[PDB]
């Protein structure tokens, strides 16, 4: 993924106000909301039943922020994605042989969740660089797809 | 196929949206053409620069055409027969285009409607765009 | 949408399949778990082997529910709340799935329907396989 | 693509006695009929007004065969399809920007002409055998993309 000198700025700029220890509760919980099969795969985190037990569920804003370590690690290794990813990417698709549409599914709700924490400032520019960086997290996740 | 509270829930949402029709239409077009060039070959006849009056005129329609969708969740296939004719009939416009506006459109109401945008607020619209977009992309006579 | 000829469509090519419908649903069984080896992991401990008396008994169920679904394709969310409920609720498919199986119908109606697997009608079933789909994998109670 | 060496024997044989004139149209025509939207890919086509337009039209059997022989190349080097499709892939990817979907469509449509021809004799595991080079082929085409 390539970014303007522009583009790394601003992404780098919203990245910074983000609270990592809620942002990626926020994206996992919606994500197993929004699209209830992806709950098939976490039927160790308990109580899913409802859109509140999910956001509040420990386990999910637990594993939500290592979700967003990842994505936080991506935006650094811009260049390398797949090889930083690879690791991941067995995981995801030799062992949960998770659908790779999902990997696109969360990173558009992770982008819905950064439009929601800064409104405004999260302008059309800001979005289209991030939508390139969520773009290529996905492809590098489903890498043994390819 | 939406649920019952999936439609009160879209209903509530949209009805918040209220005068800001055309601004937000405009706006999630505006995110659409910006973070998806491609979906920029549909316009070509279009003055796509920010601020653009036919950008703007045109997120009005758009907007207009989910208020009036929301007003016909129960009948949608026959309230937007002509749209789907336009889409699927004569500008042929392939599906995928469809789920890009439809976020960019959740994207534009959760920076402008944070308190409103909740988790199953989110979660009903996104099946309700979805559910237009299957009637626009859908030939039924 | 389906249209009234897709629907005339599907009703004159399903109609055909009658008392072959174990053998149909069992044979479209078969080659999706060939084909998509993942899609086993929702049959645990099941006997898959070919010939498999347990997939024949499946495959019959799967046929009948579409039998069910063309029966009353235009209010086909009421006719298949059980299913949706197995399927969405409980069992959690991920939709990939039944873009698996539906192909695999298709093929199997191909193999065996040469004179109704017309393009036209290949048209219908795809977009009927499609619908019964999205209500099985979506939550409207 | 990763075939075990019955499952080449068994492609090949059966592509032995796929038409080279015909298949390929029917496969073209079945995808803009089945899925009307790709139709605006092929406007100087002229007429895809109706499926027997559509099928019968001789840019869609002419343009058909280009295709099936495009299949055929990536059957005669199943282990470079990347290399084989490289100039398509930017022909589709980079000029045309057809959806990346709507190369998965297409070859499950060839799925469904082969299993419509051949009937009985289109077995399962023929078919499974056809579905890891259909697949191949998509992400060969797609690789502009990854
Ligand atoms: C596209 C962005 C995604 C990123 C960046 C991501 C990242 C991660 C990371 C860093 C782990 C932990 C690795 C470990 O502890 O070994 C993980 C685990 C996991 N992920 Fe993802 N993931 C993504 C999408 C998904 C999706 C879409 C699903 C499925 C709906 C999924 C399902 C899982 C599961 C089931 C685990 C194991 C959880 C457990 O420990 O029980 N992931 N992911
Ligand atoms: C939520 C979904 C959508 C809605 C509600 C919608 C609504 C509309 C409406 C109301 C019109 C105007 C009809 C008229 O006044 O004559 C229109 C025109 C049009 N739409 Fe859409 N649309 C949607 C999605 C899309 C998508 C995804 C594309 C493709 C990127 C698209 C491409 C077009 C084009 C090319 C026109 C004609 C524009 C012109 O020449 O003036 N639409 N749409
Ligand atoms: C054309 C769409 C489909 C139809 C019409 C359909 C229909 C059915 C029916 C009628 C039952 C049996 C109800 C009962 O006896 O309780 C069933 C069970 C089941 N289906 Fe489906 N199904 C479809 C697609 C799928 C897909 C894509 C998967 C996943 C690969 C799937 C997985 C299952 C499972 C795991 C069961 C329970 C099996 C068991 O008894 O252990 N189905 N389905
Ligand atoms: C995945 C299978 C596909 C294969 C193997 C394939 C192969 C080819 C080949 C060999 C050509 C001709 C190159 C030349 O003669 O210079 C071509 C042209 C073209 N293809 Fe594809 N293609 C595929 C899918 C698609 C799809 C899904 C679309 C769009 C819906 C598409 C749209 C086009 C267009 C618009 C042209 C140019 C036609 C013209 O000459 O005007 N192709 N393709
Ligand atoms: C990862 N969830
Ligand atoms: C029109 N969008
Ligand atoms: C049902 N499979
Ligand atoms: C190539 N069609």
């Amino acid at each position: 993924v390539h970014l303007t000198p522009e583009e790394k700025s601003a992404v780098t700029a919203l990245w910074g106000k983000v609270n990592v220890d809620e942002v990626g509760g926020k994206a996992l919980g919606r994500l197993l909301v929004v699209y209830p099969w992806t709950q098939r795969f976490f039927e160790s985190f308990g109580d899913l039943s409802t859109p509140d037990a999910v956001m509040g569920n420990p386990k999910v804003k637990a594993h939500g922020k290592k979700v967003l370590g990842a994505f936080s690690d991506g935006l650094a290794h811009l260049d390398n994605l797949k090889g930083t990813f690879a690791t991941l990417s067995e995981l995801h698709c030799d062992k949960l042989h998770v659908d790779p549409e999902n990997f696109r599914l969360l990173g558009n709700v992770l982008v819905c969740v950064l439009a929601h924490h800064f409104g405004k400032e999260f302008t059309p520019p800001v979005q289209a660089a991030y939508q390139k960086v969520v773009a290529g997290v996905a492809n590098a996740l489903a890498h043994k797809y390819h | 196929v939406l649920s019952p509270a999936d439609k009160t829930n879209v209903k509530a949402a949209w009805g918040k949206v209220g005068a800001h029709a055309g601004e937000y239409g405009a706006e999630a077009l505006e995110r659409m053409f910006l973070s998806f060039p491609t979906t920029k070959t549909y316009f070509p006849h279009f003055d796509l620069s920010h601020g653009s009056a036919q950008v703007k005129g045109h997120g009005k329609k758009v907007a207009d055409a989910l208020t009036n969708a929301v007003a016909h969740v129960d009948d949608m296939p026959n309230a937007l027969s002509a749209l789907s004719d336009l889409h699927a009939h004569k500008l042929r416009v392939d599906p995928v285009n469809f789920k890009l506006l439809s976020h960019c459109l959740l994207v534009t109401l959760a920076a402008h409607l944070p308190a409103e945008f909740t988790p199953a607020v989110h979660a009903s619209l996104d099946k309700f765009l979805a559910s237009v977009s299957t009637v626009l992309t859908s030939k039924y006579r």
